């Protein structure tokens, strides 16, 4: 779905974006991993009331059979059915998806 | 990076 796609985007530069108070808890982004080639992230805002304001970062495999994934035993056939699948479940993230990331 | 299995 697109708007959600950052792309080449740096760690540091999610964080900014999403740190934004104005952003519901579970607001995300997909973008290219920095460290990892190859791989994608999740970044998503989330708020522990200790921690506050802070964001996770889910590292989104591709299998060489061709799918994606956060955890080995949810596989996708796209970053887009992904992604509908964690807006509407949590399941292992920290929240639910939510919000797309603002601009 | 959550470490996620």
């Amino acid at each position: 779905a697109e708007e959600w796609y950052f792309g080449k985007i740096t760690r540091r530069e999610s964080e900014r974006l999403l740190l934004n108070p104005e952003n519901p808890r579970g607001t995300f982004l997909v973008r290219e991993s920095e460290t990892t080639k190859g791989a994608y992230c999740l970044s998503v805002s989330d708020f522990d009331n200790a921690k506050g304001l802070n964001v996770k970062h889910y590292k989104i495999r591709k299998l060489d059979s061709g799918g994606f994934y956060i955890t080995s035993r949810t596989q996708f056939s796209s970053l887009q059915q992904l992604v509908a699948y964690y807006s509407k479940h949590a399941d292992g993230l920290c929240h639910r998806l939510t919000n797309v990331c603002p601009t | 990076y959550v470490p996620m299995l």
